[PDB]
């Protein structure tokens, strides 16, 4: 089947929310590590010398659990590429902290921010990790700036591709890691389709789906628009792992009834001819080609 | 009530009565949750055996309101806004109601003038706006660009809120119009009107620096927390930080007094009523710390 | 990570005997008679997520006096283990420190030390230069656990082995290499050529102003069967308290643990033996303020190189 | 070695200049009333072979007061002929010390301090590092010479040192790391495409618990022809004591002092830029307890990659 995951931002006991998130049928949860309003100092005193412990310990789930069913999350207020240098460096340390325990912990993949232009420090500080689990890049599709409303006089509203430089910068800072993907946050309005095509050839691994674009049916279920359909066949071909994010709108209706319809939508596909078929596990396999003239076959 | 207290201390806010209001999160360890607690002698916390009422809350508080008399406004982690009311004779507290409207954590609340409506504002950097008897958004406003960090009511005008992000915005509001939004270096962090009057207000940077709405002056090493007006009838202003400290400040922004007391993140101040030299702050070392200003 | 730390938890062998060293180690420090006055002063060094510390709750319970723990740990993700414990379960008796023992500022005196810092050939992992930067915070009538520590080594034959090591060649490096450094293994297809005869020993607390954790050694080992030398293997014993001791050696090796496997030190070329002839080898363990190394030759009955010169190829940091 | 030691010597400005710093500064520190009383304290760390000695001496002289000379030199060597040349000539005057600066535990305070190491990037021998483990034995109303430094970047293009770094290649590492680390080079056949930009700046004393010699800096450099980008270079200007100062910027650089030639950074692939528009540049300066290295990586007007990541190619070692 296809497989999703759930995001959350407020995790009370780690093991009834994960039961329950298996329960509504969800494969892995997306989480934080450290508590998200809890700022470290780690340079100036007197709070530098906080009494610990500073996190929950590894010992309340299992190895195995830990390393299938948990994405780990960077806590929103480390910015390393803000412009005064105490946050900064602070930031950068924080940082490290967090993923230094992911890594303890075993985590199979970390989920990191793109919400601006300027990102140079934060992958200067990822790289020197690197050198030292796989980490999904959360970029959306269009910025948050191009998505407000005109409800502001005396500060009007108005292109396209500049949430694609962002992670093409990234990247190339990186210098084309292979531990480095593209995680991509979808929203009511959608692009072009050259700009679609764009994203094809990136190493795109889940894709982000709140709760606030899916419609309600007459029966009072959830369904999408025809051109986020053509979009999520798209990327079924692919293979990405879906998430959804935000609060169930439609209380009526549990998670569970979401999923079901991405299954609906996953079955009813064209499906694959005897090419497509027999060109089932090349994918992206490279070979050396045959020389039937100076070897034997 | 609940047998311990949690460690992080985050709210504190005297009503006219003289009692007084306090918010605690857990924030490490096994469970991250919250709680409430009402103490009529204050000097007697943060101890829990000597309170008058507390309960317990599903998940972490970030912020509250005294909702006039019997009435508390909750922001949680949860992503919901929540409603307590006291029981008659103040010997418990129970939850009047729970919307779950925000997708991400709600950091900010405040009550406007009438005492009947209310807004709110999130990580997911939407401002919504309540009524507090039928228990509906009557709005909800996506005007900045990322993470809301303060909204302000003016306690004159029961149609006007301030507001500022980490965008680097600071905007008026007014729902009587269509257009409702208007706009006015270093990122903002706390708001606070002035009393008297009507046009004027404080607002607190990034960096340390206070301003007065120009005139500034720099206070603090850390980031400005909050910001807080004296009772006075010419008031004084009252101001804390990241870097531990506190300092109350005259009518042109000079240095009157400065505290040390603390270990570890200030987070909320409050004037008594009955004594309008007294002043109370709390932290995240568990202290309740009184102080007697000049 | 956490999944070595509780791999290394699963043998309940070696934290038995070290239970049963300091049950014995309190019975003979403080008398039956001020069982309530004398309260002993612990601490483990290298602590972890704390089985040690339990294991000496533990025996002082069953030895029936009092203690006072102190734990110290320089990885902060297993002191927030070690701290989620503490708060829940054992409380005031243990102060936790995330620190390094060799750069703490100590409260007070201990009479009791403890470390798990053993590796597959003894000093392989540091333990005397760490033991050594922490004697000073141990009083005069002190004492360590372990106390004592002693390597072997021998000599093999396997060709499964060379082939192995040959495959274990890697791209921008000496290519070479891989025969100057040392390998864990389990070992199973191999001949062993002679029996196993000591190398280095180590002594704690060591009460001597020339501290030298440099060391020279030379042995030889008779031959009675015709073969090739592909290189040695190594093994250790240790003394935890008089009687109570632990062993990797084929001879004497303790029932059930396999918290260890052996050491397996290479040759760069392959060298032919007859019956009657007898190897010699030479070993050097050496140092500088940054790191620590081997080095390793064969003289008779003929000679080879040096292997590792300057750590080149394989360092311990400090 | 003892030949690097006599090229060094040979360039007279320098030491003229630093004569007269000294000499500036104790006619400033003592009246001219107590010429025969207040005996001031200095010490020369990183004393070679003791040519600022005899320029301290020729100094106080001149000016006609008294002083006492301290000299420190951690290479054994060098101290064989500081002890030849005391036991002949200086005598009493001076006492010699073989130590490191960070090590050393000096009888008394200094009034001033004095020392040369700077390379062609000012910081990138650690004068920092080691004026900072030695300002503690410095008193409070104490001087350090230098007491300022500046580095300074500027970009250029040039086919034949890309062609020289390119033969810069060599087996057993990374087939890149001929081009994430730096060179001292007489630039002559090259291009330069702007001016130069000041990078980081020290001065000691450092009178601040937060002592972080860690830096990062972002540059924009204007443009105003086509070309192509092939690299950075450096340079430094110091300010010994007030108005004497010392400086190979190409704009500035002092007269027949000829100690230091330009330092290169490269980057891996040429950048084509055009008129109008702006290269920017982003350094750092980072360190552990062990070493200190740096990383830098162009943003306009195309990206590059971060060069020399954890000191993967370049290391100063402490
Ligand atoms: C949890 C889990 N599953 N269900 C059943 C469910 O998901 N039903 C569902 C989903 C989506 C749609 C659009 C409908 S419908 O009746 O409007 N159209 C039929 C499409 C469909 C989908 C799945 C299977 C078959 N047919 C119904 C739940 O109710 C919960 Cl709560």
């Amino acid at each position: 089947r296809v497989s999703s995951g759930r995001d959350l931002n407020c995790v009370p006991e780690i093991a009834d929310t994960l039961g329950a998130v298996a329960k509504q049928g969800f494969d892995f949860l997306c989480m934080p590590v450290f508590h998200p309003r809890f700022k470290r100092e780690f340079i100036q005193e007197p709070a530098k010398n906080r009494p610990g412990p500073q996190t929950r310990s590894d010992l309340l789930l299992s190895g195995r659990d830990w390393n299938t069913l948990i994405v780990g999350k960077l806590s929103p207020w480390i910015r390393p590429d803000s412009k005064v240098e105490k946050i900064r460096r602070n930031s950068e340390a924080a940082m490290l902290q967090e993923l230094n325990f992911g890594a303890y912990l075993g985590l199979p993949a970390f989920l990191l921010p793109l919400n601006q232009e300027d990102n140079t420090n934060l992958a200067r500080v990822l790289t020197n990790h690197i050198h030292t689990s796989m980490f999904w890049m959360r970029v959306p599709l269009v910025a948050p700036e191009d998505l407000r409303d005109d409800i502001i006089e005396n500060a009007p509203t108005t292109g396209e591709e500049k949430t694609w430089m962002w992670w093409h910068n990234f990247r190339t800072l990186c210098d084309y890691s292979k531990r480095i993907a593209v995680a991509l946050e979808i929203g009511a309005d959608l692009p072009s389709n050259h700009v679609i095509d764009r994203w094809l050839g990136e190493p795109i691994k889940a894709a982000i789906l709140p709760t606030s674009i899916f419609l309600t049916n007459k029966k009072g279920f959830p369904v999408l628009s025809k051109m986020h359909q053509r979009l999520i066949f798209r990327l079924l071909k692919l293979e990405v792992q879906f998430i959804i994010t935000g609060t169930n709108h439609h209380s009526e209706k549990e998670f569970c009834s979401y999923l079901q319809y991405l299954e609906y939508l996953s079955q009813n596909r064209p499906p694959p001819n005897a090419y497509e078929l027999f060109a089932k596990g090349y994918e992206d396999y490279l070979q050396s080609p045959l020389q039937p003239l100076m070897d034997n076959l | 009530a609940p047998a311990c207290m949690e460690r992080q201390l985050e709210a504190a806010r005297y009503r006219s009565d003289g009692a007084l209001l306090l918010g605690a999160s857990s924030l490490s360890g096994r469970c991250w949750a919250g709680s409430l607690w009402l103490f009529k002698d204050p000097c007697a916390a943060p101890n829990e055996g000597f309170c008058s009422a507390g309960v317990q809350t599903e998940a972490g508080v970030a912020d509250l309101t005294w909702v006039g008399e019997r009435g508390i406004l909750v922001a949680s982690d949860s992503g919901a806004v929540e409603l307590w009311e006291l029981d008659e004779n103040e010997t418990l507290i129970v939850s009047k109601f729970c919307k779950y409207e925000h997708d991400d954590i709600v950091s900010t609340v405040s009550v406007l003038s009438s005492g009947t409506q209310a807004v709110s504002g999130s990580k997911d950097i939407c401002i919504k706006v309540w009524d507090l008897a039928q228990q509906v958004v009557l709005s909800s406003y996506r005007a900045h660009a990322a993470q809301v960090t303060c909204v302000a009511a003016s306690p004159h005008k029961d149609s006007v809120f301030l507001s500022c992000s980490e965008d680097n915005r600071i905007l008026l509001w007014d729902t009587r119009c269509p257009k409702p939004a208007s706009q006015i270096g270093y990122l903002p962090t706390s708001l606070a009107w002035h009393p008297q009057q009507s046009e004027v207000f404080v607002f607190g940077d990034e960096n340390g620096t206070v301003s007065l709405v120009v005139l500034s002056s720099a206070v603090h090493s850390q980031c400005v927390t909050g910001l807080v007006f004296s009772p006075h009838s010419v008031p004084f202003l009252a101001s804390l930080s990241e870097d531990c400290s506190l300092a109350v400040l005259d009518s042109s922004l000079s240095e009157l007094f400065r505290s040390q007391a603390h270990r570890d993140f200030v987070r909320d101040a409050t004037w008594s009523p009955l004594n309008h030299s007294l002043l109370t702050t709390v932290g995240w070392d568990h202290q309740v710390v009184h102080h007697v200003v000049p | 990570e956490s999944q070595t730390y509780e791999v290394f938890e699963k043998d309940p062998i070696k934290y038995s005997q070290y239970q049963q060293a300091i049950y014995k180690c309190l019975l003979d420090r403080v008398p039956e008679e001020e069982k309530d006055t004398n309260v002993q002063v612990l601490m483990v060094l290298g602590a972890g997520r704390g089985p040690l510390v339990n294991a000496s709750l533990r025996a002082a319970k069953q030895a029936d006096r009092r203690i006072k723990l102190y734990a110290v740990e320089k990885n902060p993700n297993a002191v927030v283990t070690l701290e989620n414990w503490q708060f829940e379960e054992w409380g005031s008796q243990v102060t936790v420190v995330s620190s390094d023992m060799r750069e703490w500022v100590a409260p007070e005196k201990a009479d009791i030390i403890v470390s798990e810092l053993l590796g597959s050939f003894a000093d392989n992992e540091l333990s005397p230069e760490c033991l050594d930067g922490a004697q000073h915070f141990l009083k005069d009538d002190g004492v360590s656990i372990p106390g004592e520590y002693t390597s072997f080594l021998a000599p093999i034959s396997s060709s499964k082995l060379y082939n192995e090591v040959r495959a274990c060649r890697e791209k921008d490096r000496d290519p070479e290499a891989q025969f100057e450094m040392p390998y864990v293994v389990r070992l199973h297809n191999f001949h062993q050529l002679s029996a196993p005869q000591p190398c280095f020993t180590f002594s704690h607390p060591n009460r001597d102003p020339m501290i030298d954790n440099n060391r020279y050694c030379t042995l030889e080992f008779p031959v009675e069967v015709n073969t090739v030398l592909h290189g040695f293997a190594g093994y250790f014993e240790t003394v935890l308290y008089q009687d109570i001791t632990l062993s990797i050696r084929p001879e004497t090796h303790s029932p059930g643990m396999f918290s260890w496997f052996p050491i397996l030190f290479p040759i760069k070329q392959p060298i032919t033996v007859r019956e009657g002839q007898t190897i010699c080898v030479r070993f050097w363990r050496c140092s500088n303020s940054k790191k620590v190394w081997y080095e390793w030759a064969v003289t008779a009955p003929v000679c080879s190189a040096i292997h590792n010169p300057t750590g080149r190829s394989y360092t311990i940091g400090l």
